[PDB]
RNA sequence: AAGGUAAGUAU
């Protein structure tokens, strides 16, 4: 609380299911479109 | 006698597996009398590929190996090498392992 | 399947392999009714005209022509085999069987690439050609 | 012993059909979506 | 258009993203604004 | 040629210099001497 | 159990 400068609430964070599914699909399309592709490109996409 | 029939079936299964092994006139795979399949020499990679058998053949080999183990235990009992209690314990060990 | 030329006996297959001197003969051993064979034959029909310059595609019914079943091990539902100047050409597909393609391929570009690689290697005199795609895995994700 | 016999009764048809179609004179050997069209 | 709409106050603060708070910082500021409201965490009289 | 009967007494394997191949021993009929 | 066959000329 900006007025009392005291502990008043508590916020718990969590990754939404949609974000997890989006990341999983991104990794899937990285992996499946990696037939005739260098290892460095695949690792770069995964790292990014 | 059941021991005689067991010996006959072990020999006949060995003959059948031997016939299956030399199917394409390839003589660089040897099947012993304990039903272990091993090359007669350091076989080349092409010959290693040419001497492949599916899981069914090895399953048949291993079941005939189990029958050979049982019949050999009974033969050992009949000769006098092992006691009747020893034969029972050996059969129990065979079927537990 | 019903559009590609058909060979009706072993002698016709012999002549088809012998006749072509500058093109790779692509022969599909199988049955018209086999679903795997229908997929392979429709892909072949799709790319039949595009590879006219450097490939000829024939279809052989193994039940009608069992003449090459023993030697070529034509026992899979579908089989695609390449010949050049009367010489069977092997492909390092990564499947463990370099002598033939024994599955249906979906993409029509991959078959064109395989035929092109076979033509290049065979015209260079090779008897084995390494395929541009490794088929040890279907790349399913 | 009985457990392996119960395995045996089930595995006998597989080995029988694999053999009889192997040492015989005559040997015998993504389609869902590419089906109806 | 964006330069003019930022020169003037065309877009009120509640329109996001506002180029000043990344979406995680947007969540943080939103939670702080929730916690800073007058007696927000009170249910003595049934307010909800 | 296409639509031509096979000549009598002709082995499809012979007359072409064909050579078979075996990927394993579990496929194909047993070799006959 | 495999996905681990260099290919090529010569008898």
């Amino acid at each position: 609380n900006e007025v009392t400068k005291e502990r008043t609430a508590q916020c718990f964070l969590r990754v939404d299911d949609e974000s997890m599914q989006r990341f999983h699909n991104r990794v899937r399309q990285i992996l499946m479109a990696s037939g005739s592709t260098t290892f460095t490109k695949i690792v770069n996409k995964w790292n990014t | 006698d059941w021991v005689e029939v067991g010996l006959q079936v072990c020999r006949q299964g060995y003959n059948m597996l031997n016939l299956l092994i030399h199917r394409k006139n390839l003589n660089y795979l040897h099947l012993d009398y304990n039903f272990n399949l091993k090359p007669v020499k350091t076989l080349t990679t092409k010959e290693r590929k040419k001497s492949r058998f599916g899981n069914a053949f090895h399953l048949c080999r291993e079941v005939l190996r189990l029958t050979k183990l049982v019949v050999d235990s009974h033969v050992q009992y009949r000769l006098g090498n092992v006691d009747a209690f020893q034969l029972a314990d050996g059969l129990q060990y065979i079927f537990a392992h | 399947s019903y559009m590609l030329p058909h060979l009706h006996n072993g002698w016709q297959v012999d002549q088809a392999i012998l006749s072509e001197e500058d093109r790779v003969v692509v022969i599909r051993f199988g049955h018209d009714w086999d679903p795997t064979c229908m997929k392979m034959d429709e892909v072949l029909y799709s790319i039949a005209e595009k590879v006219k310059n450097f490939a000829v595609i024939y279809l052989v019914d193994i039940t009608e022509v069992p003449d090459f079943n023993k030697m070529y091990e034509l026992y899979d539902p579908c089989t695609v085999m390449f010949f050049f100047r009367n010489k069977h050409i092997m492909i390092d597909l990564g499947t463990g069987n370099n002598n033939k393609i024994n599955w249906a391929m979906e993409d029509k570009q991959e078959m064109v690439d395989i035929i092109e690689t076979v033509y290049r290697g065979a015209r260079k005199g090779r008897g084995l050609v390494v395929s541009p795609k490794d088929y040890s895995t279907k790349y399913r994700y | 012993w009985r457990v392996w016999l119960f395995f045996m009764r089930g595995i006998t048809p597989l080995l029988e059909r694999w053999l009889g179609n192997l040492l015989a004179r005559q040997f015998e050997g993504q389609r869902v979506e590419s089906h109806f069209d | 258009l964006w330069y003019e709409a930022d020169k003037r106050r065309l877009f009120p603060p509640w329109i996001k993203p506002a180029d000043t708070e990344p979406p995680p910082l947007l969540v943080y500021k939103w939670c702080q604004g929730i916690n800073n409201l007058q007696d927000v965490w009170e249910t003595s009289e049934g307010e909800c | 040629f296409l639509g031509m009967p096979a000549p009598l007494g002709y082995v499809p394997g012979l007359g072409r210099g064909a050579t078979g191949f075996t990927t394993r021993s579990d496929i194909g009929p047993a070799r006959d001497a």
